[PDB]
């Protein structure tokens, strides 16, 4: 409007707020809002202080709360924004809160008067109010936010989620003011109509956080609040909203099912949900299993999706036959990431080949074992058997596959006492063998047991290579592993019969030949064109050569997804190795074939000026398989000689440098053989050092295919290539190579190879430091790092800082795994490397750790917990993880049993109050049981563990994987009960008297405080309120009893029409501010619905309030 | 959710009624001291609710002589 | 999982409500810098009451 900014601040701000008051006449709203902008700029550049502003805070509050009452939305938004910049400490907020400005803020929230910019500043102001001091938040804005978020979805309000977010932010710092007005019920009923997964889990996390700490656990009821979310499943006819559109009744039901499913699978990822849902009483998990045993084919088919998504198992296809849904849960099934464009061989080898770690704890197995034991304890297997027998076929197939997956998980991640009597299945075998029941139940039980045996055979088969490159890689690795440590003749007759029936020599028409017979002639042992010199065999191999050459354009033109596409490629590979099987007679065909191959590849790569572009022919036809021939030419020692007789390796070396085609480098890097030293490793090193960044990343990622497949002598060159890749310019390639090295150092022969070529892993992030800490696990390398002053430098660093950062690391990994947090299918949550775990291994750093006396303060911290704040809980988590990593070997239990701290952790795992550390203790006791002595110690305290490693799939019942579980799972589910925080005249006259006949103060709870006007007459010297025009006192109590009766929501129409007739007959009874303050105080203490609350707040809209304005202008000037 | 109620399963409503399978009680409404008594053998595990303002159920017991006794 | 300390829970709430809201409002409301139908009813009842009261009861 007219800013100067160079004057006396007292004169300026006095004319500023005087023009804000404006005497309710002769001042426009535009100059007032520009003045409010000038005021907030002046408060921005000059700091708020009562001496340099020239006025007390109170007058600024009185002349800023008048800006909320003007009819223009812009001046109201400007007043709210200027009030937000004033609240900076607790005293200003207390002075703002003493006179009832919160009534005006709660008024400006709930009007929805086409203002989405004016309601944003109010929410920002109350977020600032929660931020400054949340223990002084008023009940007015709390009731306003609860009324908006409780009945906002039906009224199409667009501020619903923005209000529920503020309610959830308020419930973390001041839970009593939210639980008193019923905000937790609003949160809990708002997770059942929210299809968005992240918002649903963010809403359920606050409810599960109040149930964690006892001081907040006193604000939640026992079995009626949290168990509401499994009410769409337990109640067959569930009606969430009382008044909804009857046209949408099925889509609403599916929305309730989806939101309740997301809430159920989001409470089972938190420890406060696992413990509170599996309590030993009449819990909420037994009501979930009990409704599964009831033949209702709508709830029963929907609970199986929840059971499939809890245990992280893949869903089968919806069919009626077991053999079709068994094929869809095959772990080696084709996926869209395995295509050549996205993830050709490396992403497939990640899935089908197993991880190199056989003794890492893998905390996902700990969590799944705890969940499976808690579900089996409440009788899930009997319910699954009852669903298998007495149901439809569509549900019986899905329940049979679920029972097969659970029975396979039982003999893998559960301890022996938990899982030695599960595979008998008494309730199903006694039904399959009883000839007294009707025969249908017996036969379907026998069919179910046959399908379970078939699923067990499918599980013990394993994943198979879908592709033909990875198949050749695994076959070559198995062949060299067999070859490192150590049939019929059919001379001329049967060979001639087989080549006669093969139909190759009869007619030259392709796709009509008998390719099984061709494969049998080419793969028979002693026919190799070197001992059987017959002209018919030469004709046969010449016809096959002319078919397989790309220049003839016969094999290179058939497209992908062909009927017989893999068979022709397999026959081609065994044919081009059969040609090499005669090394002195098989040159004239093999040289011609490889010359035609390199001619085609030079023509298609871009080494010619004709087109230099044939990516549309390689990517969709079988002509991309000509690398595989080079692959099966590259394994044999006589193969590399023949391959170098032609210009093949130099051709790939020139292919490495180009920039336009990235698929050809993917094809040649996954086909060649790197078993022996030669020119094949030079091409791999050239792709790894100087190529396109995407091809460089894929070549760095293709070392898992050479690591997990157990290619021999990997520690010689693969470690060298990884160390060379660590110095790359790109960051993702270096981080990926760091991850490959962190996986590869799980073998001692690879860690010894890495230590012998000392790298620089300190200039990278925390992953490089965690990889370098693995050097301490063996004496050769610990003794190397100890001389340069590194272990003593890391000891105090991990003592002061990195003990409480390791817990952040493992919690971040678990949250990224199974809570969908994403800090800015089942994964493998492998345990990070702890220095205390590496020092103990070799008995020298064990003594180096013992002389520092770090275990004593750790046991003192575990024995003396505070359990009140949130920093000491973090310190206790750090100490528990440190003790669990110390007790991971035999040299750690020796110095850990001298203080006797294992019973302390065992008692903390079942008698603690906070449940997050009660789960942390379970993980730590699992990590303790990685040795035989640890499991023997835990057995005396009635805690079983798994005694097998991850080496064999089926180990004979008599280093380990870290997993320990109590013998009775209900021991850690005991919670000591906390009582709820609640257990600790004219109304009779108006029934028989009408309003007109009684026509021929009324404020009940009105005092000096809690009034909009009467608070100021004492502190700031406001003049007392005037005498208004017994004629008005009765209308006051009449409108008060009407707005009281409007709270029950029984018959709202009569009361609103009565209020409308009162406003029509007497438009001046809604002008006294001492009545508006009373009805605002009544709104601040009752449960009004949102349209009723909006109507009540809008009744007092077109009011003047002249007297407070003029006396504020009088008290100012 | 009251017009939606049209059938009742005994596993969901009252699980002690369908697990009887034999009783010493007589079938209600039929007992005379000059005749051999009919004992309650079984109870059907599904009831059908009649669409009315009071919703009367349709219980059907099964006596020891192989005859069904339908009640309301 | 471990979502128990109030800082991670607050960060999860803010990023979940900001990123996954179709309607705008939240990314304006959750900025981390600070870290008339009754009028229609009354006018209708006014015009109805004007014509209504014309007889003796
Ligand atoms: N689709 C085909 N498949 C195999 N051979 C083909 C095909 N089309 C044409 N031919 C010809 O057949 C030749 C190979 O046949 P040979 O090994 O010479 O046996 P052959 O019976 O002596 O053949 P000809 O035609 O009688 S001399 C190929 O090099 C082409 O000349
Ligand atoms: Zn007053």
């Amino acid at each position: 409007n007219v800013p100067l900014d160079l004057t006396r601040e007292p004169s300026d701000n006095l004319r500023e707020i005087l023009q804000n008051v404006a005497r309710l006449q002769g001042v426009s709203n535009m100059r007032k809002l520009g003045h409010l902008n000038n005021f907030t700029k002046l408060l921005c550049d000059i700091g708020h202080s009562e001496e340099k502003l020239g006025f007390h805070y109170e007058d600024i509050i009185i002349c800023l709360r008048l800006a909320l009452l003007n009819e223009a939305k812009e001046v109201r938004a400007a007043g709210l924004r200027a009030l937000r910049y004033l609240i900076q400490d607790s005293s200003i907020l207390q002075k703002v809160l003493k006179l009832k400005v919160d009534y005006l803020i709660a008024r400006c929230i709930d009007i929805q008067q086409s203002n989405e910019v004016e309601r944003t500043q109010a929410l920002r102001l109350v977020r600032k109010m929660i931020t400054v001091n949340a223990s002084l938040f008023p009940s007015s804005v709390t009731n306003s936010l609860i009324a908006v978020g409780n009945d906002g979805l039906q009224e199409r309000d667009r501020m619903v989620r923005a209000c529920i977010a503020i309610i959830c932010e308020l419930a973390l710092q001041n839970p009593e003011v939210v639980a008193l007005r019923g905000g937790l019920n609003t949160i809990l009923k708002n997770v059942i109509d929210c299809q968005l997964s992240r918002i649903n889990e963010a809403l359920i996390t606050t409810i599960l956080h109040l149930l964690n700490h006892p001081k907040t656990r006193q604000y939640v009821r026992a079995d009626v609040e949290l168990e509401r979310i499994l009410a769409p499943y337990t109640d067959f006819h569930y009606r969430h909203s009382p008044d909804t559109a009857e046209g949408q009744l099925k889509e609403d039901r599916e929305a309730r099912f989806l939101a309740s499913k997301m809430g159920i699978i989001a409470t089972f990822r938190s420890w406060a949900g696992i413990i509170n849902l599996c309590k030993p009483g009449n819990s909420g998990i037994q009501s979930l299993i009990g409704v599964l045993c009831i033949p209702n084919m709508e709830i029963r088919r929907g609970l199986l999706e929840v059971l499939y998504d809890i245990f992280r198992l893949p869903l089968p296809v919806v069919t009626e036959e077991f053999i079709e849904a068994l094929l869809s849960v095959d772990p080696g099934r084709f996926q869209d990431s395995w295509r050549l464009s996205d993830g050709f061989v490396a992403a497939e080898a990640k899935t089908i080949l197993p991880h190199r770690a056989r003794s890492r704890p893998d905390l996902m197995d700990n969590y799944l074992a705890l969940i499976l034991s808690a579900f089996i304890r409440n009788g899930l297997l009997e319910g699954l058997v009852e669903v298998i027998t007495n149901s439809d076929d569509h549900i019986s197939v899905r329940a049979t596959i679920l029972l097969g997956e659970l029975l396979h998980m039982a003999n893998t991640i559960l301890p022996h006492s938990h899982s030695h009597h599960l595979h008998c299945l008494p309730t199903l075998m006694n039904m399959a063998a009883s000839f007294d029941i009707p025969k249908e139940k017996r036969l379907r039980a026998s069919a179910a047991l046959n399908c379970l045996k078939r699923f067990h055979e499918m599980k013990k088969r394993g994943p198979k290579p879908y592709s033909l490159h990875l198949d050749h890689i695994i076959q070559k690795a198995i062949a060299t592993h067999q070859k490192r440590d150590q049939i019929l003749k059919d001379t001329e007759e049967a060979l001639l019969i087989n080549l006669r029936d093969s139909q190759v020599l009869q007619h030259k028409e392709n796709l009509e030949w008998n390719w099984n017979l061709i494969g049998t002639i080419l793969k028979w042992p002693n026919v190799n064109l070197r001992n059987y010199k017959d002209e018919q065999l030469h004709r046969f191999v010449r016809r096959l050569l002319y078919f397989y050459k790309p220049s003839s354009k016969l094999y290179a033109n058939l497209d992908l997804d062909f009927a017989k596409a893999k068979q022709l490629t397999v026959v081609g590979c065994q044919f081009t190795e059969f040609l090499l099987e005669s090394e002195e007679d098989g040159q004239g065909y093999l040289e011609d074939l490889v010359k035609d191959i390199v001619q085609w590849l030079n023509a298609s790569s871009g080494m010619k000026p004709e087109r230099s572009l044939q990516n549309n022919g390689l990517l969709t036809t079988l002509s991309q398989h000509y690398f595989l021939f080079i692959g099966t030419l590259s394994c044999h020692p006589h193969g590399v000689k023949m391959l170098e007789k032609c210009s093949v390796f130099q051709c790939l070396l020139n292919l490495c440098s180009l920039k336009n085609q990235d698929h050809l480098l993917k094809l040649t890097v996954s086909s060649l053989d790197y078993s022996r030293d030669g020119l094949a490793r030079v091409i791999l090193s050239k792709i790894l050092t100087a190529a396109t960044d995407a091809c460089r990343l894929y070549a760095t990622k293709h070392l898992r295919v050479l690591l997990r497949a157990n290619v021999e002598f990997f520690n010689n060159w693969g470690i060298e290539l990884l160390v060379t890749q660590l110095h790359d310019k790109n960051k993702t390639i270096s981080s990926e190579a760091l991850d490959i090295l962190d996986e590869a150092c799980e073998d001692k022969a690879n860690l010894h190879a890495l230590i012998q070529m000392k790298p620089a892993l300190s200039h990278l992030g925390d992953k490089g430091l965690l990889l370098l800490l693995r050097f301490l696990s063996i004496p050769k390398g610990f003794s190397y790092l100890n001389e340069r002053g590194y272990v003593a430098k890391q000891l105090e660093k991990w003592h002061r800082e990195y003990n409480s950062k390791y817990v952040d690391l493992i919690e971040e990994q678990l949250n990224e795994a199974l809570t969908t947090y994403r800090k800015p299918q089942r994964p493998h949550v492998y345990l990070p490397i702890h220095l205390y775990g590496q020092l103990v291994h070799h008995k020298t750093g064990c003594h180096l750790l013992e002389v520092q006396n770090i275990i004593t303060e750790l046991c003192r911290n575990v024995r003396t917990p505070d359990l009140d704040k949130w920093e000491e809980i973090k310190k206790l988590k750090a100490s528990l993880w440190a003790l669990g990593n110390i007790g991971s070997s035999n040299w750690g239990l020796n110095l850990l049993q001298e203080e006797n701290v294992i019973p302390d952790i065992l008692k903390l795992a079942k008698q603690c109050e906070v449940l997050s550390i009660r789960g942390t203790c379970v993980y730590v006791l699992g990590l303790i049981a990685k040795t035989k002595q640890g499991c023997d110690i835990l057995k005396c305290h009635n805690w079983d563990a798994v005694r097998h490693s991850r080496k064999h799939l089926w180990p004979v019942v008599p280093d380990y994987i870290g997993l320990a579980l109590p013998v009775d799972i209900n021991d850690i589910f005991q919670v000591k009960d906390i009582p709820y925080f609640q257990t600790k005249s004219f109304h009779l006259l108006r029934q028989q008297m009408s309003l007109t006949e009684i026509m021929n103060t009324g404020l009940q709870e009105h005092t000096d405080d809690n009034c909009l006007y009467c608070v100021c007459i004492e502190i700031l010297g406001f003049q007392p309120s005037n005498q208004l025009s017994m004629c008005r006192i009765l209308l006051r109590k009449e409108v008060l009893r009407l707005v009281i009766n409007l709270s029950s929501s029984v018959s709202t129409k009569c009361h609103e029409t009565g209020l409308l007739t009162i406003k029509e007959k007497y438009p001046q009874t809604f002008d006294d501010i001492c009545l508006y303050s009373e009805v605002s105080h009544l709104l601040s203490h009752c449960t009004f619905r949102l349209p009723c609350r909006r109507f009540i707040q809008e009744l007092f809209q077109d009011v003047q309030f002249l007297q407070m304005h003029e006396e504020a202008e009088a008290v100012l000037a | 959710q009251l017009p939606q109620l049209t059938s009742l399963e005994l596993q969901y409503v009252s699980p002690k009624l369908l697990m009887c399978r034999d009783l010493e009680l007589a079938v209600p409404g039929t007992y005379d001291p000059n005749q051999p008594i009919i004992r309650i053998q079984s109870i059907a595990p599904s009831l059908q609710v009649i669409t009315s303002k009071q919703r009367p159920r349709k219980l059907t017991l099964m006596g020891s002589n192989g005859h069904e006794f339908v009640f309301l | 999982a471990f979502l128990d300390n109030p800082t991670i829970i607050l960060a999860h709430i803010r990023q979940s409500h900001v990123t996954s809201d179709d309607t705008g409002m939240c990314e304006m409301v959750l900025i981390d810098h600070d870290v008339s139908n009754t009028a229609q009813r009354l006018e209708r009842l006014r015009k109805e009451r004007q014509n209504q009261i014309k007889c003796k009861n």
